[PDB]
């Protein structure tokens, strides 16, 4: 009786511990999600306002990506409107 | 054991697949394209 | 005489519950796995569109 | 279903004085001794089998012992207004005093009484046929209660044994006094009626003074009150026998649900609502507020925090007009409420009952008639806390080897003391074990 | 929905507080005599009934004679208010019965027949107070208390 | 012709029996004075099973009030419908149990138990078909638990051919009345699980949320309380004591509902209940009552049915109705909810039909349900015995009789053998 | 102060948690009883076309 | 005296927020048991359908 | 055989349905009391469309009062035919919406829908065949708006093919009862663009206009407008009750009327609305109801269909007339107003006759249109939007509730593209 209560109860605890670290990481991983739907909605709304000029050229008339000039492209649209 | 660092580097995979530089770039788009 | 088969129903009984409780830890974590991994495709998709529409100029998956 | 009552010393006597006044005036039962013969209140006949036995055609005496070596008290009662009342048999009175001496109480002029003592209560107990148990009044502070006290207590003891033994006693406060050597005779005392006295019910009057001053609003009260509201809390604690209810108790549920070890029995009282004929009528009265205020630290009967201890088992008389819905919602909010602990040994601490008489107010007394109360009755490490609060007095003079001639002079000697002290701190090492 | 956010029971319902208040203490007490020598064994039997004016509520109480056949029994019937009516009763909720369905004090005449619950008891005495009663409230001649 | 001998032990027990027979004589048709003033001969045919008739129709009922308080005999005799037991029944002790299980079962039951037996005897060889024994009981008490334990014990002794319903109130934390119910429900459930035939566990706090949701009520007290255990006490013996379409008595409710000889602790519950605001705009059929008895919110234990598996169970209805709707309302709810029944019993539910609603009503059903989820509150209850011997807390009032310790351990064991046998079938 | 606080906050964060729990729990059990239905409808289905 | 009361108020309610909120730990992690039990037999009843 | 379960959402919702359920009950012949007292036999064969027996002539409606606040429910207790709602369906919060969509549509919708939404779904599953639901409500409130949309969003989910009926009464700048009216009607209709299968659309203004002009009223109270707003939605159903030469229920009328499965906002309109001074001075032909039926002061919405074109129109008429009189008519409406009528869709007006007409009346029209010119209202509280919207006013109690910034631009993306899709098939 003692090895079976033992057996139960770490088979119980592991389910708990893998249940809530798989929780934990689905939420992480859901947080991540959020933010990239309202980037491509909000991306989508602009949308309306550009004309099909930059709808059709957004940029202009080999080695890997650097995090600070990261966003030039969308600077240079951002400059075009202004 | 072996089960549980399995279990350990599967979620460190799945859960660091993305790179902190991608969120944080997404939020500074986010901003940028909200201006 | 009672306790006797007591026992060995403890037995019976204790063959079973390893047999359950093993087979639902296993079925549960490749349900979760799988839904996370098709959330973590899901996140895979999302960042190839944000590259390549706004500022990728390149995209590159991962091993797995 | 009867219990008898004996009342030893100053304290225990005029305690008594005020029980049965409040019974007689429970049971419609005039103060010179039959019921009158139109005014009928009397809820149910027999009802008051459990004090009152009738004799005769007409005549109701008490199951209740007065004795005090000091003669003064109960002539005082002899001549009072309650003179047919009492059998004058039953009041015992010595030619002097104890005098703050347990040696004296106890040794001297303890002998010459006590056979007396017992030989009445053995004719008494007689006469009763279903006899529960022993309801005694004393204070420990003083001399007659503590020697005459302790040394019935254990003569009734190992004649009887089984019956259980309800002991209200009323001891000193931190602070509030009237004597000197109450350290002495309280250590002494308690030595024995802790192994003696099968649940020892807490008293003080600072406290007791307090609360008068806060609900009552009577800033300079007497002994007459404190008396009045102490059997108001017998009369509440006897009402599962006296009256009919519910869901109700007797003298046994207490040493059942309340005494989960042979030596840890204290026990903290608290009574709702103490409320004034002013703020009666505006004030709203029922059982989740009533329930509240009986656990507030201002709203116990003795000075101490229950906040530092952690409550072992609590029991909670209702009386009047109260349903189980009420009573089980406001126990399921104190149980969840967090600024009061329970300790792991009892996960299920609660023993609730209900009665439906309601509570009654003497004419001219300081209580307004309300529609229900309730009383509780509580264990805790307080009344620990209390034990090494006097001890360490207790010790501190005694360093000293002050006042122990005239105990020397009666006849005892320091080795009681010694094995006082040494009893009473095994308690608080006891309770302070148990509260882990 | 009061009481599902939480309010007095007894507040619900309400005008309670007043009668208590006023008559704390008042009993009518009365001596009926049940006569069923008619049925096979026993014998007409006397009883008292106590009506508390603080709930308008009825408990019928039997007094014992020595040496009779009878197992001594206190109370004969428990403190309620008397139903006077019969009523169509529900196997899940028991009935509740109001004033104007149950008996009021007025109702005892000294000479009558009370059908409590079937039994036809004949109230043949009351007490000195209750008589008093009668005759300041409800404006009875001293030949009806009699 | 098959009778059924009914015990009261204890005050809960005594309370709930007044009121069952009060609900019980009204149906047959009896004012309280003890005489026969019913309209139809329906009521007379089988009025043998529970009344006995002994000079002028001054009909009596076959109870036996056993306790120890004359204080509960005061109320049995005060409360209406209460003078019509036998003062010969009337068999009480004189001491009081005082809240223990050993003083209940060991000291005053040793002296009080010769005179209850030779009473049960009496009446038993006073009919003529024993058909069962009922005994209403709580389990937290000492005269209700212990003595009424004892009682099984010796009348499973004195006859072993014979079905046993024991309607018992288990306690909960939440509404708790009392300090030792751990020790005595722990002691009381250690032998019932031998000696009863089969037990309709109740309890305090079902019957408290029912009466607030389903009946409405403002202040529920006892009186409320009682009255729905009573009406399914009297509903189980309405096959018995009426006629019907498909008749069952209590050995056939047990055989379709005892797969294993130590699982007969069954859960219960009542259709229709509705609040006395609404019953106008409330329709009344057999669909709606099978959707208002198959909620877990109409069951009378605190035990969630959709945490556990139902084994089996059984419906039993009366008024006049069809055979074929009830048939298709119990495919209907064994099909469309299957993952809360068991796959290796086909036909979990077993249905039958009696022609006689009871007063005041047109049709009514009761349930019982033999379900996993009991395990739950015996898990609850070996807890708190688990936490109180930790070190042995009041323990001592216990062994001051004769009371040891390998019997406390038995039972625990006991109790844990049952809720690992549920959950094995789980 | 601080501690308290903070405490606080982490309690009612933990109650929502829980009540949003619960009303999955809800309409999981509500997808249970449609599911099961449909099981039934497409076993007869079946049956019949076979 | 005033600072000394309000102090042991306050860590008595600190302990009393403490064990609500490991009371609610418990509550969490058995609804989110219940919640994947119930999903399992989602699962088990799609793949019937 | 097909039903339509109701649902009330809001105060104003609850007083327009507490009218239109008597309206109704009246046109059935029911006494308030809910016993049967009419006349012609016509009445009671398709009342299981609104009504269920209960006990012996005693019928109750199949509708679900919700709000937040318990004035509304005393109110519509207190006035007549109020005694005839099931007290179960009376779902009901406690600490009111606030005028505050994000209060209706996060905070107290989280924990009352779960309550509101088995109560419909137990009604829905009591009848056989499900026709559709109708949800009466506001677009300016908090309750009103953001707990309809959340209801109407959880029904569409859970029955995905049944008919979605909802009676929206929209804000107007020159009747404004609130400040951020168009911050709630904005949000409102971003659901409903989606969720909803058909909006009538409403508004006090034209309901005051009808009011002073043609009715003649001196002061006209809420009263009655919520009465004639009653006649068009109970004229509206009259082909599910009442038989007629020409019928067609809520999918017919749907279909025909909605071209695109986006363009779903119609205007609605009933004739004859005539002074009581004046109504013995007019003739009753269709003919003359055709004029009061197009006129541009008769719509029930303060949007002139003369700035835009019809794209369907669809007539129901009510008693005993002729087809082919019917039908000549609607060609010479549709003839002269040749360019008030759409090019690309030939015989742009759908009519059906019902043959019986609201009691005390022998002939009856309703009107429902779906022009193009509905869209001047949406730009008139889009401008009001933005304006209120620049600055950021008001913003901090939805903002710190629990939607954020970008939902009204979202809001307001969808009205833009809804208007640009009126004004690119006008
Ligand atoms: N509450 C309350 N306490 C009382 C009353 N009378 C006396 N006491 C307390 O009892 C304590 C001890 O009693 P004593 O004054 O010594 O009288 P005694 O107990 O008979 O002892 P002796 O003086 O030797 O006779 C005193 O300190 C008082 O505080 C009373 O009427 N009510
Ligand atoms: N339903 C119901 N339960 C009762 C009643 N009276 C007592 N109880 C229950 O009985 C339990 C305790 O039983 P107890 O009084 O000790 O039985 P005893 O052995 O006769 O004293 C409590 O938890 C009460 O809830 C009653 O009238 N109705
Ligand atoms: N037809 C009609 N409209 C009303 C009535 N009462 C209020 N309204 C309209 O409803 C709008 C306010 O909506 P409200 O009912 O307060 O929304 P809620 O508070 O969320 O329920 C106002 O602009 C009024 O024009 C009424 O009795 N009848
Ligand atoms: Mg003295």
């Amino acid at each position: 009786k003692s090895s079976m209560d033992a057996f139960r109860a770490g088979q119980a605890e592991r389910l708990k511990q893998l249940s809530l670290a798989s929780s934990g990481a689905m939420e992480t991983l859901r947080g991540k999600l959020a933010v990239a739907e309202n980037v491509l909605k909000l991306a989508e709304l602009a949308r309306k306002y550009e004309t099909e000029q930059e709808k059709v050229l957004p940029f202009w008339n080999g080695s890997e990506v650097d995090e600070w000039d990261y966003l030039n492209c969308f600077f240079r649209r951002y400059n075009k409107a202004l | 054991r072996r089960a549980a660092e399995r279990e350990q580097e599967f979620w460190s995979r799945m859960t660091h697949v993305i790179s902190d530089k991608h969120t944080r770039v997404w939020g500074a788009l986010e901003k940028q394209l909200e201006k | 005489k009672r306790i006797t088969e007591q026992f060995k129903d403890l037995q019976s009984k204790f063959r079973h519950f390893e047999l359950v409780d093993t087979k639902k830890y296993k079925e549960v974590w490749g349900m979760k796995e799988a839904d996370v991994a098709a959330l973590v495709r899901q996140l895979l998709q999302a960042d190839k569109v944000l590259h390549e529409q706004q500022l990728g100029w390149d995209w590159r998956p991962p091993d797995d | 279903r009867e219990v008898i009552s004996i009342h030893i010393g100053q304290a225990g006597i005029q305690v008594g004085n005020a029980c049965w006044e409040l019974y007689c005036l429970e049971h419609g039962i005039q103060p010179d001794g039959q019921m009158p013969s139109d005014k009928t209140i009397g809820g149910g006949d027999d009802a008051f089998n459990t004090f009152f036995s009738e004799t005769g055609a007409g005549k109701h005496v008490p199951r209740c012992i007065f004795l005090d070596l000091e003669p003064t008290v109960v002539d005082e009662v002899r001549t009072g207004t309650y003179r047919q009342l009492f059998h004058p048999e039953q009041l015992i009175s010595g030619k002097e005093d104890a005098a703050n001496n347990f040696a004296r109480g106890h040794y001297t002029i303890g002998k010459e009484i006590v056979d007396l003592a017992l030989d009445r209560i053995r004719k008494l107990a007689d006469n009763c046929t279903g006899l529960q148990g022993f309801l005694v009044f004393n204070a420990v502070g003083g001399g007659t209660g503590s020697g005459l006290g302790s040394l019935l207590l254990e003569r009734l003891s190992v004649d009887y044994g089984k019956k259980s033994k309800l002991g209200f006693t009323v001891y000193p406060s931190p602070q509030v006094s009237t004597a000197v050597v109450e350290p002495y005779n309280s250590v002494l005392s308690t030595h024995s009626l802790l192994e003696h006295t099968d649940v020892a019910v807490m008293l003080d009057n600072e406290a007791i003074y307090d609360i008068c001053r806060r609900s009552l609003d009577i800033e300079r009260p007497t002994y007459t009150n404190l008396n009045r509201l102490i059997a108001q809390v017998i009369s509440s604690l006897t009402a599962s026998l006296r009256f009919d209810g519910a869901l109700n108790v007797d003298i046994t549920e207490f040493q059942t649900n309340l005494v989960p070890y042979p030596r840890i029995h204290f026990m903290l009282s608290s009574y709702a609502p103490i409320i004034s004929a002013e703020k009666a009528y505006h004030e709203q009265l029922s059982v989740a507020e009533i329930t509240n205020a009986a656990f507030e630290p201002a709203s116990m009967m003795v000075k101490c925090d229950p906040r530092h201890g952690k409550y072992m088992a609590c029991c909670l008389m209702y009386r009047g007009d109260v349903v189980p819905k009420d009573v089980n919602a406001s126990v399921a909010t104190i149980k969840t409420k967090r600024t009061i602990q329970f300790v792991d040994w009892c996960p299920t601490g609660f023993k609730c009952g209900i009665n439906y008489q309601p509570p009654t107010v003497v004419p001219g007394g300081d209580l307004a008639k309300v529609q229900r109360a309730v009383c509780m009755i509580s264990n805790s490490t307080a009344i620990g806390e209390i034990f090494s609060r006097l001890d360490h007095k207790f010790d501190l003079m005694y360093a000293k080897r002050a006042f122990v001639h005239w105990y020397v002079g009666e006849g005892m000697e320091e080795g009681e003391f010694s094995e006082a002290r040494e009893d009473l701190a095994a308690l608080e090492k006891d309770f302070e074990e148990v509260g882990a | 929905v009061e009481a599902r956010l939480g309010k007095p029971s007894h507040l619900l319902d309400g005008d309670r507080l007043r009668q208590f208040l006023e008559n704390n203490k008042k009993v009518l007490r009365f001596w009926c005599v049940w006569d069923e020598r008619t049925t096979m064994y026993g014998d007409r039997r006397p009883y008292v009934l106590h009506y508390y004016l603080e709930d308008d509520s009825v408990e019928v109480l039997e007094i014992n004679e020595n040496n009779s056949g009878r197992d001594p029994f206190p109370v004969f019937l428990k403190r309620g208010p008397l139903p006077k009516v019969a009523v169509k009763t529900n196997t899940t909720l028991n009935p509740k019965f109001r004033k104007d369905q149950c008996y009021n004090a007025g109702d005892f005449r000294l000479g009558l027949f009370i059908n409590v619950l079937g039994r036809d008891f004949y109230l043949h005495d009351a007490d000195t107070f209750t008589k008093q009663w009668y005759k300041d409230n409800l404006g009875y001649t001293d030949e009806e208390m009699s | 012709m098959r009778e059924i001998v009914h015990i009261q032990g204890g005050q809960c027990g005594n309370q709930i029996g007044a009121k069952f027979w009060e609900v019980v004589s009204d149906e047959h048709g009896i004012d309280p004075t003890g005489t026969y003033h019913g309209d139809s001969d329906l009521q007379l045919e089988r009025i043998n099973v529970y009344f006995n008739e002994a000079t002028g129709g001054r009909y009596v009922p076959r109870a036996i009030l056993m306790d120890l308080e004359p204080g509960t005999m005061d109320s049995v005799r005060s409360g209406p419908y209460g003078q019509i037991f036998r003062p010969d029944n009337f068999v009480f002790g004189q001491t009081g149990a005082g809240n223990n299980w050993a003083k209940g079962h060991y000291t005053e039951g040793a002296e009080l138990i010769d005179s209850v037996l030779d009473v049960v005897r009496k009446e038993a060889e006073s009919c003529d078909c024993l058909q069962g024994f009922q005994v209403c009981h709580s389990l937290g008490g000492g005269t209700g638990s212990g003595m009424g334990t004892l009682l099984i014990s010796k009348i499973r002794e004195e006859y072993p051919d014979r079905m046993m319903l024991t309607f018992s109130v288990v306690p909960s934390p939440k509404v708790s009345d009392t300090v030792v119910e751990p020790y005595n429900a722990t002691l009381s459930v250690h032998q019932l699980v031998e000696n009863a035939d089969e037990c309709m566990v109740l309890d305090n706090e079902a019957l408290y949320d029912i009466c607030f949701r389903t009946l409405k009520l403002t202040t529920p007290t006892f009186g409320d309380l009682n009255h729905l255990i009573s009406a399914v006490m009297s509903g189980i013996t309405c096959c018995l004591r009426f006629p019907g379409q498909l008749n069952a008595d209590l050995r056939k409710l047990a055989v379709n509902l005892i797969p294993f000889p130590r699982l007969h602790f069954f859960m219960v519950g009542f259709t229709p209940l509705t609040s006395r605001g609404s019953q106008q705009y409330r329709a009344l059929t057999v669909p709606e009552l099978t959707q208002q008895m198959w909620d877990a919110k109409n069951m009378m234990c605190a035990a969630d049915p959709r945490h556990g598996r139902y084994l089996t169970a059984s419906a039993l209805f009366r008024g006049r109705m069809s055979t074929k709707e009830v048939d298709e309302q119990m495919l209907n709810v064994q099909n469309k909810n299957s993952s809360y029944f068991v796959e290796w019993i086909p036909n979990n539910v077993k249905s039958s039909v009696c022609d006689i609603p009871p007063k005041g009503l047109k049709m009514s059903a009761t349930f019982i349900g033999n379900s996993t989820a009991i395990q739950e509150m015996f898990k609850r209850v070996s807890e708190q015995f688990t936490a109180m011997f930790r070190r042995k807390a009041f323990l001592h009032w216990y062994t001051g009789e004769g009371m040891d310790e390998m019997e406390f351990t038995e039972a625990e064991s006991n109790m844990n053998d049952l809720v690992s046998e549920y959950q094995q079938y789980q | 102060f601080q501690k308290k606080r903070r405490l606080e906050q982490q309690l009612e964060g933990q109650g929502k948690a829980i009540k949003g729990l619960t009303s999955a729990m809800g309409r999981l059990h509500v997808d249970l009883t449609r599911v099961n239905g449909l099981i039934a409808a497409n076993s007869a289905a079946r049956q019949a076309l076979a | 005296a005033k600072l000394d009361e309000t102090i042991s108020t306050l860590k008595l309610e600190n302990d009393m927020v403490s064990r609500q909120v490991k009371g609610s730990v418990e509550a969490r992690e058995k609804a989110l048991v219940d919640h994947d039990v119930l999903a399992l037999e989602v699962k088990r009843l799609r793949d019937i359908l």
